[PDB]
């Protein structure tokens, strides 16, 4: 019923992960962010905090981890199109030239979502960056499956 | 591709070891085929490939072999009437010189993977090594 | 008179392909070999096994593509790879060919323990070299 | 403004001064871990883009020969050595040290040393066969003045 | 099904000679020498005789694998002269041509 209670509960599971000397993995953070996509409005500050904690721990954000932050910051059913967020530009700068490998089950989803956000913003310069990232190394393998390859 | 080009193509990992490398004084590659034209095209591909990697190469044509045998033309009797068949083997020898063991593996793979159908190779590596440490010093 | 592999003359109404028109004495002169392997070269082994495999591979493709073969198949062996190149008439629907290719490759790769690939070039109809 | 890596963090966890302390294979791969790996591969599973990619896959699966060609690839005769194949007189200790049986077994072991089509284990079986054969024929040998074992 | 009953008997002769190859080698070695007592050689002469007749490797006949023809076979291809000519005259043997010279 209450998000604040719900969020504090999930955090309690994380606090018991340190009491038992259990270190989190990439999937742990990806799972938390995938859950946050429900509360677009209130999940923005929590979601960014997770990614900062991911780097400090030493876990490297994968394509799936950004796929979830984009959904949470650029809703498809977004009435407030007047002033969209600029995070997509920073993400692409962060990932410029990096090569990625399969490390999660949502890595394929990232590219299809990134192009969609480019079409919504009508920025063709950003679309070139996204496609340019797809061509570096063997990133082409994470474009997506049959449903998401033709959408991209 | 006109506008869409790979950006940073991935390249295989080549790690230099600490083991010393083999030294091949000579490396004779005898290709065999029923067709002379195929050997001419393969000889051009192999000589061009060697020259592009810095390898020293020479080519000569060993004499061809023709194996002929006779068979009985009829199914029954008619002994004196026969049919003869032959198989022709043609050779092209690519004699390489002064190759390290890494250069001989990459070259042989590249040319062996591109060996046309109907062509057989016979590589004859000739390694050069020092004397055995025991033999170096006479011990009674 | 010699009868071997000779398509005889009738009244000028019998279509024959280039392969059929040429008698055995034109082999290596006007027409090449349908199979190309290294087993009949000098000092080479396993000729009998390559020849037996070819006989079977030709009967298999005839039955698997009944009435869909425009000409004899060409077999190409490189390393342990086998390549079957067949001219096939455009009779069957396109999706049916994709089924028979996947089936014939997997079945012949698990039967001879080598990678087998099928190469199909579709012709509108049999190509006639001459009418004899 | 919305800096991706500048700002407050959860801070529930601490910097990993100790990293990956427990080994990745804490136990033999479970069904849960074995199946998750199969799904990770499918994430990047795309069809072949050219004949090179197809041949690479066949090579990883053992379907296609490795190059340069090695006619003895995967063919190790129990990790033996030349001295094991060539010097076989150690196995003739049970046999008489001299006499006709020794003279015969010398010829037998000489041929076995020059046999490239048999393994060391198979060659020993040939020697063992004669040991039991002569043991059975102890009575005939004794008549001929040959003493076996 | 094999081509005929003659090819079937040959196949069994070839499979029983493979089983008794080591045995017939070890026993026959005791006979092909002059270093062992003649009493042992006379006894080994009967142990080899007692083995089944189909183990003897001289009872194998090379037959065309496709027609089971006993004579006229070419050992490199294992085919009769009639079957070989059908494959050769159609361009189906790799590198075989007619001999004109
Ligand atoms: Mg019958
Ligand atoms: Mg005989």
């Amino acid at each position: 019923e209450k998000f604040e209670e719900k969020w504090n509960d999930i955090l309690d599971l994380l606090k018991h992960m340190v009491a038992q000397k259990v270190k989190p993995n990439l999937q742990t953070f990806n799972t938390i962010l995938k859950g946050l996509r429900k509360c677009y409005s209130l999940g923005r500050i929590p979601a960014l905090q997770i990614l900062r904690e991911m780097k400090h721990i030493g876990i490297e954000p994968s394509l799936a981890t950004y796929h979830h932050i984009i959904h949470l910051f650029y809703p498809r059913d977004l009435s407030a199109i007047k002033m969209p967020s600029l995070i997509i530009y920073d993400i692409m700068n962060e990932l410029e030239g990096r090569t990625f490998s399969p490390q999660d089950l949502d890595d394929g989803r990232f590219f299809q979502l990134a192009m969609s956000v480019c079409s919504s913003l009508r920025d063709l310069e950003l679309a070139y960056q996204v496609h340019r990232l797809l061509n570096t190394g063997d990133n082409r393998k994470l474009v997506g499956h049959d449903p998401l390859r033709k959408v991209y | 591709l006109h506008v869409d080009v790979p950006k940073d193509v991935t390249r295989p990992t080549i790690t230099t070891s600490d083991e010393p490398d083999t030294l091949y004084k000579r490396l004779s590659i005898l290709v065999k085929a029923h067709d002379r034209a195929v050997l001419d095209s393969y000889e051009y591909f192999a000589v061009l490939a060697a020259k592009e990697l810095g390898i020293s190469i020479k080519v000569h044509e060993p004499p061809r072999k023709i194996e002929r045998f006779t068979l009985l033309k009829s199914v029954h009797i008619f002994k004196k009437h026969r049919v003869q068949y032959e198989m022709r083997t043609l050779y092209r020898c690519l004699e390489l010189k002064h190759l390290t063991g890494s250069t001989a593996s990459v070259y042989l793979e590249y040319i062996q993977r591109n060996l046309p159908e109907g062509v057989a190779m016979e590589v004859t590596k000739t390694q050069i090594q020092q004397l055995p440490e025991h033999i170096k010093e006479p011990m009674w | 008179k010699n009868r071997a592999a000779r398509v005889r003359v009738a009244k000028g109404n019998k279509p024959v392909s280039y392969e059929e028109a040429h008698a055995p004495h034109y082999i290596a002169h006007r027409k090449g070999w349908l199979s190309l392997h290294t087993g009949n070269l000098d000092g080479e082994d396993h000729a009998a096994e390559r020849t037996l495999e070819d006989v079977f591979l030709r009967k298999f493709m005839m039955g698997t593509f009944p009435g869909c073969l425009a000409d004899q198949i060409v077999l190409k062996r490189r390393a342990n790879q086998v390549d079957i190149c067949a001219l096939v008439l455009r009779q069957l629907p396109a999706h049916k060919f994709y089924f028979l290719v996947g089936y014939s490759e997997t079945l012949l790769s698990h039967f001879y323990k080598c990678p087998v690939r099928l190469h199909l070039q579709t012709v509108p109809s049999k190509v006639v070299y001459k009418y004899i | 403004r919305k800096y991706l890596f500048k700002g407050k963090r959860l801070s529930i966890f601490a910097d990993k001064a100790f990293a990956d302390e427990p080994p990745e294979p804490e136990a033999s791969p479970s069904l849960w871990e074995i199946e998750f790996a199969k799904q990770l591969a499918s994430v990047a599973d795309q069809p072949f883009e050219n004949g090179f990619e197809e041949m690479i896959q066949w090579t990883k699966e053992g379907k296609l020969w490795e190059f340069p060609v090695n006619n003895e690839a995967g063919l190790d005769d129990d990790g033996s050595e030349f001295h094991e194949h060539i010097f076989l007189d150690k196995y003739l200790e049970d046999f008489p040290k001299q006499g006709p049986i020794r003279l015969f077994m010398e010829l037998v072991t000489c041929g076995l040393s020059k046999n490239p089509y048999l393994s060391v284990k198979q060659k020993v079986e040939h020697i063992e066969w004669f040991r039991n054969y002569f043991n059975e024929k102890r009575d005939i040998l004794k008549e001929n003045n040959i003493a076996f074992t | 099904y094999y081509v005929d009953w003659r090819m079937l008997r040959d196949l069994k002769r070839r499979k029983m000679a493979y089983e008794y190859a080591d045995e017939r080698l070890r026993i026959n070695s005791l006979r092909k020498n002059t270093i062992l007592p003649k009493d042992l050689q006379e006894m080994a002469g009967d142990e080899i005789a007692a083995l089944p007749r189909d183990s003897c490797p001289v009872r194998i006949r090379n037959r065309c694998v496709m027609t089971s023809r006993p004579r006229g076979v070419k050992r490199r291809w294992r085919l009769s002269r009639i079957v070989f000519r059908h494959l050769a005259d159609h361009g189906l043997l790799s590198g075989v041509q007619r001999a004109i010279w």
